[PDB]
RNA sequence: GGCGAUACCAGCGAAACACGCCCUUGGCAGCGUC
């Protein structure tokens, strides 16, 4: 089957920046090559089609070119409407076959996390099981170290990161420490440290077991 | 106007079989190309299987050839994908997508549908317990405090969390869903308030697991 | 140039295959016949 080798496999661009992602085939697909952009959370839709041609409704911003088994897909200036995974993708032959994707990702400036830590809950040290939560809201960039608060643990541990905020494209990330109830009443103090560009040092919360 | 929903998707075990549908609206499936394409979470679209026009000639990927059946009502004025021999491999959203007049818009796909969620696991159906994320500033700080809840150990996905009934959305983070060593799923969700309104105003988050038929709401108020 | 076939790749018929159309072309094809 023809592959679809998509580069690169995310970008992090400002508004009006002129980027290109390039697609290339494995071997010769004509010119039969579709663009796809899909929003976290939706359906794809449609660009352009036969490698170079505009569908229906989509701004002039976009364009497609084809230098024999290579295709570009380019944006001539971002704008606050393109955040999105793009994908390539031929009907030369069966099977179809599309491009891994490419993440585009709006560039903004450094912002620092806030940061909150959450104790298990009453309800929840009921059940025999510890859960203490990190919070780190509203930052720039995904880039983030978080430690478990005294030896540090390894292993036990787990983070999720949201998207990137449609509105001032901040991230935020939660970190979840498990161990045992048991466990959590034999230690005093417990506190997440964080380290983060926009942080001129780490940044320690903690809290005190009895409020 | 042109509409495709798919539906069909659930929780089968590795082996297991299920039949997709595609209902169309607003043209006639005889006169298009139509395509299934799949997406595993978090991943990128994969082309599946497609049924051409007139002729019913049917095509597949390497990857389900054998496997997956593609086939078409012309009656009914919608496709199928009926799936057997289920690995956890097939576990992804199913969008249903039409291929466009060829004069307008050439083989591209222009229409695709909502997607079905197709989950293939031996793992059994799990409801979620919910524990509240105790806000850190209190009722009179002058600054801003950050509440939530926590679900956790449900199977499979998804859940919806709602904070006052939808009411709430500015400042809300629901974080999305990692798979914990025990096999089931967790997630947390959290919003940012400010400290004038703790007290006055009220925080209830409502998660739903339908595959479960598990309704919580938990309260949410300074500790 | 004149007369008759031949549908390979494109294009076209709501049409990637199958079906159908278009005959020096849509390509600065090639076999018969004056």
């Amino acid at each position: 089957d023809i592959q679809m080798t998509q580069s690169p496999s995310s970008l992090s661009a400002s508004v009006g920046d002129r980027v290109t992602i390039t697609c290339r085939a494995s071997q010769s697909v004509s010119s039969a090559v579709a663009w796809y952009q899909q929003k976290p959370g939706k359906a794809p839709k449609l660009l352009i089609y036969s490698a170079s041609s505009l569908y229906s409704g989509v701004p002039s911003r976009f364009s497609g070119s084809r230098s024999g088994t290579d295709f570009t897909l380019t944006i001539s200036s971002l704008q606050p409407e393109d955040f999105a995974t793009y994908y390539c993708q031929q009907s030369y032959s069966f099977p179809n076959t599309f491009g891994q994707g490419t993440k585009v990702e709006i560039k903004r400036t450094v912002a620092a996390p806030s940061v909150f830590i959450f104790p298990p809950s009453d309800e929840q040290l009921k059940s025999g099981t510890a859960s203490v939560v990190c919070l780190l809201n509203n930052f720039y960039p995904r880039e983030a170290k978080v430690q478990w608060k005294n030896a540090l643990q390894s292993g036990n541990s787990q983070e999720s990161v949201t998207e990137q905020d449609s509105k001032d494209s901040t991230y935020s990330l939660s970190s979840t420490l498990t161990l045992s109830k048991a466990d959590y009443e034999k230690h005093k103090v417990y506190a997440c440290e964080v380290t983060h560009q926009g942080l001129s040092s780490p940044v320690t919360k903690s809290f005190n077991r009895g409020e | 106007e042109v509409q495709l929903v798919e539906s069909g998707g659930g929780l089968v075990q590795p082996g297991g079989s299920l039949r997709l549908s595609c209902a169309a609206s607003g043209f006639y499936i005889s006169y298009s190309s139509i395509h299934w394409v799949r997406q595993a979470p978090g991943k990128g679209l994969e082309w599946v299987a497609s049924i051409s026009p007139y002729s019913g000639s049917t095509y597949y990927a390497d990857s389900v050839k054998g496997r997956f059946t593609i086939s078409a009502d012309t009656s009914k004025n919608t496709a199928y994908l009926q799936m057997n021999s289920l690995r956890a491999e097939d576990t992804a959203v199913y969008y249903c997508a039409r291929q466009g007049y060829r004069r307008r818009s050439g083989r591209g796909f222009d229409y695709w549908g909502q997607g079905t969620l197709v989950t293939v696991s031996s793992a059994s159906t799990k409801g979620p317990s919910v524990f509240p994320l105790a806000p850190s500033s209190k009722s009179t700080s002058g600054g801003t405090a950050a509440l939530g809840c926590l679900v956790k150990d449900y199977f499979p996905e998804p859940v919806t969390v709602s904070w006052n009934s939808g009411a709430l959305t500015s400042g809300v983070h629901t974080f999305p869903a990692v798979l914990q060593s025990s096999g089931l799923y967790s997630l947390s969700s959290v919003v940012t308030v400010p400290s004038s309104s703790l007290g006055t105003q009220t925080y209830i988050c409502n998660v739903n697991h339908k595959p479960s038929n598990t309704k919580v709401d938990k309260k949410v108020e300074p500790k």
